[PDB]
């Protein structure tokens, strides 16, 4: 069964740094390409961040651009997302999601309201306190 | 709310699920062996036909 | 001196042509109106080089 | 000789309608260039031939 | 014996003159496949493209411009994913896009979306004509100037306008400069991979504009021109 | 209320497992090492039908294994003789789009569907000759997937919605409806007694569903990709599936797991089709890479290749007695394949 | 871009066995006596052009062709295969 | 002003309107209201809604 499990998260005061991580069992996760979404309060599930097989081609939305850091591990299994400087506006539910093919460059449904493909993903809060 | 509903409904059909007969593999796997042992000739393709009862010449 | 050239240079023309009639006649795939044409033309420099020797 | 040089106009004519026309009828246009590149020539041989005759 | 093979022989050619006669017809029209979010106003597309007259599921409108038919196909009524039944729109002729230019936030949806059309492994030859919509609400926001571009795009800043670029002498140069902004975005998509195989026609289209069908005839038939050529090895 | 009822399912699902775990006995591949290999398959292209525009979706084979029905995208339903390849008829379809097509055993009507989501039946019993649109059905939401016919009466049918339906002829309803999918599904197969049919879903999981209680009994899951193909058993106590992971695997129902999973390095490309033979020792599936392959349904051993195809193999069928096989491509040709001597 | 006109200047080269374009240089040349320097260029340059232009065409359009080259690879691979 | 975005917004369906303005599920669209023939009544219901 293939699963993925979000761990990481919570209250982060703003411009500080916070680690993500996405455990990924029953599939290879070296043939695999992965994806990051999140989900503002109140909005739809966009796209952030997405990393090939071997690492050798990162992309990152215009938002995020310099701020945030993707990685993956294949002999752990495991992707990573490392956040800095962040923002009021950047609260939102952080989703682990798997493009559907393997071999493939290209992956349609990732951003999707019913996504098969993608963990639980957890909570994260950039609020002043 | 709609996403309590589908839960319970998968749990339900969890629990019927769990709740069959199940057969060992040996025994299981033998009725499959005999199955095709049986019927190995009357299998056009893993016995080939002669040419005179073939009807694709 | 015009005749072996002409002659030799149609001599591989026929046989070259030839090769590329059978070619595109014994393959279904390629079978096409453009390739019908092509076959028309092939086959009308053959009978002209027939022709002249 | 003839049909080899108009079966060169032919395949140039053919090219040219295909980039310049957005639709084709092959079964026609095919067996009019058929025509075209064999009958015609001969119509030409046959009253050079008649004339010299 | 002899009888019935005769019929079922002269069944087999009668059914052979109707597949002929609708290879002709069928060859002789052109399928489109519109796509995009419903923020883009493909419904008033639609609605332009009907003047020429010719559960739910997919629906087809017959436009008919210079004696040339097109069938546009519009899935209305269909499921989020997308993955399994864009593969049978591989033979398409082309796929119109259409992209609302004045939403920002949701415009790096309309680029994954492309990207991933684009990309696709059996979308690899149909061309995508790119419809930037209602390209005056865009016009309107820029001159309000309430929003601004540079915060969901942080490059907007370092851009130039391109020296290529025709601008209309009676509008603001900085319509045209967030305009071919967003044109030179799906561009770099459309040249990243694809190289000749098959091309993007970006254009600039409004909802009310009736030159929409010119525009996509003219896409069409360079891209039937272009397909011959490539059959002859020339490009 | 979530929490506590997300941690039962989880505690369900690892004593599933465990189950699943503690009947393993052995392995398949094991306990068929002292067994004879089939060898080295030869087939060679015996009929070739040609007439279709567009590209083939799927194609089903007749009960008296002599009429054969195929469907293409551009519109048309033939109906093919596979020995004198003469065509008996040629439907002209409603929608363009089409992604199924079925046969029923009786042979009197026809079904098919596409993206349109309405399932159109015709029926042959015409006297007049002219085919005609018996009944048209419209309760899906999602794409027409599938479909298979289980009597002049009965039909189940698939969507793309998570959903399939069991259409009555007469009264043009659903009779009852299946919803326990969380992907589209794709193809479903029907056992050899009618009693129960299993599907595949884009949510790379098998559910096997009672025809009368409408009820799912069993859940597989053993995939890591879309399942696009499966196909039953000939005994009906196993089905095999196959999947864009580039694998196919024999799940037997009475164990609850798979068996054994047909895989090769070489091979990346999806399954679009998967058939069994007449005794099941067979696997032929459609591979994505321009041609099918045929394994050892107990070996794990490619017993033979079939490259005669353009482009991908949409379809695969396989006659009741298994005399031939026929397979069909998006280059709008059918192929028929029989072994030879 | 000079990849442009690579490709043009290749695209003409090949399309030219085709049209004929060889047969302008001397189209228009009336009858000229034997003895003379453009009617033994005339006879020189057409006997080798026209002589080997079906052989051109055969090599860029069928020989050269993508096509071609392509079945006859499935062909031959099948042939081996099957040997 | 464009009425006709309000027209596609509705026949889309994404956003509903009765999240911002709950009322707007107990009414009704008024007898007096003259919408055209070939509109859904879905768009006249709701520029009625904001007209009331």
């Amino acid at each position: 069964q293939v699963q993925l499990q979000e761990s990481g998260g919570g209250l982060v005061q703003p411009g500080g740094s916070l680690r993500l991580s996405c455990a990924a069992s029953g599939f290879t996760f070296s043939n695999y390409k992965m994806n990051w979404v999140r989900q503002a309060p109140g909005k739809g599930l966009e796209w952030v961040s997405d990393i090939s097989q071997s690492g050798a081609s990162i992309s990152y939305t215009g938002s995020v651009k310099g701020r945030f850091t993707i990685s993956r591990d294949n002999a752990k299994n495991t992707l990573y997302l490392q956040m800095n400087s962040l923002k009021p506006e950047d609260t939102a539910v952080y989703y682990c999601a798997r493009c559907p093919a393997p071999f493939t460059r290209d992956c349609f449904d990732v951003t999707s309201t019913t996504y098969a493909y993608r963990g639980q993903g957890t909570q994260v809060t950039v609020s002043s306190h | 709310t709609a996403s309590i509903a589908q839960a319970r409904k998968l749990v339900e059909q969890l629990k019927m699920e769990a709740n069959i007969d199940r057969i060992k593999v040996s025994k299981a796997a033998a009725d499959l062996m005999a199955y095709c042992e049986a019927h190995a000739k009357e299998d056009p393709l893993l016995t080939p036909v002669p040419a005179s009862e073939n009807p694709f010449r | 001196r015009l005749a072996m050239i002409y002659t030799v240079g149609y001599s591989v023309s026929l046989a070259s042509l030839t090769v590329a009639v059978l070619i595109l006649a014994y393959f279904r795939r390629l079978h096409c109106t453009r390739n019908y044409i092509h076959m028309h033309l092939f086959l009308s420099f053959m009978l002209r080089a027939v022709s002249i020797f | 000789l003839a049909t080899n040089y108009y079966w060169i106009l032919v395949e140039g004519l053919y090219l040219h309608s295909l980039i310049f026309m957005a639709f084709f009828s092959e079964k026609k246009y095919l067996w009019g260039f058929t025509v075209f590149g064999w009958g015609l020539p001969a119509v030409f041989v046959a009253v050079w031939v008649s004339v010299r005759a | 014996l002899s009888a019935e093979d005769k019929a079922a022989v002269e069944r087999s050619k009668m059914i052979e003159k109707q597949l002929q006669k609708d290879k002709q017809v069928y060859r002789a029209t052109h399928r489109l496949l519109l796509l995009g979010a419903d923020n883009s106003g493909k419904s008033t597309i639609v609605k332009q493209m009907r003047i020429y007259h010719v559960t739910s599921g997919i629906f087809e409108t017959k436009f008919q411009v210079d004696k040339v038919n097109f069938h546009m196909f519009d899935v209305g009524a269909q499921r989020d994913e997308r993955r399994k039944w864009i593969q049978c729109f591989n033979d398409v002729t082309a796929i119109i896009f259409v992209v609302d230019s004045s939403d920002y936030n949701r415009l790096q949806e309309a680029l994954n979306d492309f990207k991933s059309i684009w990309n696709n492994r059996w979308l690899r030859t149909i061309s995508v004509i790119l419809f930037l919509n209602k390209q005056d609400l865009l016009a309107e926001k820029v001159l309000a100037g309430k929003s601004k571009i540079e915060d969901y795009f942080p490059e907007f800043a370092r851009y130039t306008t391109p020296e290529d670029a025709t601008p209309e002498p009676g509008e603001d140069p900085r319509v045209t400069r967030a305009k071919y902004f967003i044109r030179d975005e799906f561009l770099r998509i459309s040249t990243a991979s694809g190289d000749g195989r098959h091309y993007c026609y970006p254009h600039f289209t409004c909802s009310v504009d009736t030159e929409n069908a010119r525009r996509i005839f003219n896409d069409c038939r360079d891209i039937i021109q272009r397909m011959h050529l490539r059959q002859y090895e020339l490009l | 209320e979530l929490d506590q009822l997300r941690q039962e399912a989880e505690q369900l699902k690892n004593q599933i497992r465990d189950a699943r775990k503690a009947c393993a006995d052995a392995t398949l591949s094991q306990i068929t090492n002292n067994i004879d290999p089939v060898g080295r398959i030869q087939m060679r292209t015996r009929r070739t039908l040609r007439g279709h525009l567009a590209k083939i979706y799927a194609m089903h084979w007749g009960t008296d294994s002599r009429l054969l029905v195929s469907a293409s995208q551009d519109g048309k339903l033939i109906i093919w003789d596979s020995y004198t390849t003469n065509k008996v008829h040629a439907i002209p379809l409603r929608s363009s789009w089409v992604m199924t097509c079925a046969y029923a055993p009786s042979g009197n009507y026809v079904a098919c569907g596409g993206l349109d989501n309405i399932c159109s039946i015709y029926n042959l019993k015409t006297r007049e000759g002219n085919v005609r649109v018996s009944r048209e059905l419209a309760g899906h939401t999602g794409y027409l997937s599938c479909c298979r016919f289980l009597d002049d009466n009965q039909i189940v049918t698939s969507s793309g919605d998570t959903t399939c339906a069991l259409w009555d002829i007469e009264t043009g309803q659903q009779t009852t409806t299946f919803t326990g999918h969380t992907g589209d599904v794709m193809s479903l197969s029907l056992a050899p007694d009618t009693r129960l049919f299993v599907s595949g879903a884009c949510d790379a999981s098998a559910k096997l569903w009672d025809v009368r209680e409408g009820m799912c009994r069993q859940t597989f899951t053993g995939h890591e990709s879309d399942i696009n193909a499966i196909c039953f058993f000939p005994n009906g106590n196993a089905f095999a599936t196959g999947s864009d992971d580039a694998t196919c695997r024999l799940f037997d129902l009475r164990a609850d797991q798979e068996l054994m999973t047909y895989s090769h390095d070489n091979i990346i490309c999806g399954i679009t089709s998967v058939s069994f033979s007449k005794s099941g020792r067979l696997l032929l599936a459609g591979y994505d890479d321009f041609n099918c392959n045929v394994w050892d349904a107990l070996k794990a051993d490619r017993a033979g290749v079939l490259a005669g195809h353009d482009n991908r193999v949409s379809c695969l069928g396989v006659t009741d007695d298994g005399m031939a096989v026929a397979t069909g491509s998006w280059d709008s040709f059918l192929k028929i394949w029989n072994g030879s001597s | 871009t000079r990849q442009q006109y690579r490709k043009l200047l290749k695209s003409t080269l090949v399309l030219m066995p085709l049209f004929g374009v060889h047969y302008i240089v001397f189209m228009a040349t009336p009858y000229t006596e034997v003895s003379g320097t453009l009617w033994q260029v005339q006879m020189h340059y057409e006997m080798l052009f026209n002589s080997f232009q079906g052989f051109f065409v055969a090599i860029i359009y069928c020989f050269c062709n993508g096509e071609v080259q392509a079945e006859i690879k499935k062909s031959w691979s099948r042939w081996t295969l099957a040997l």
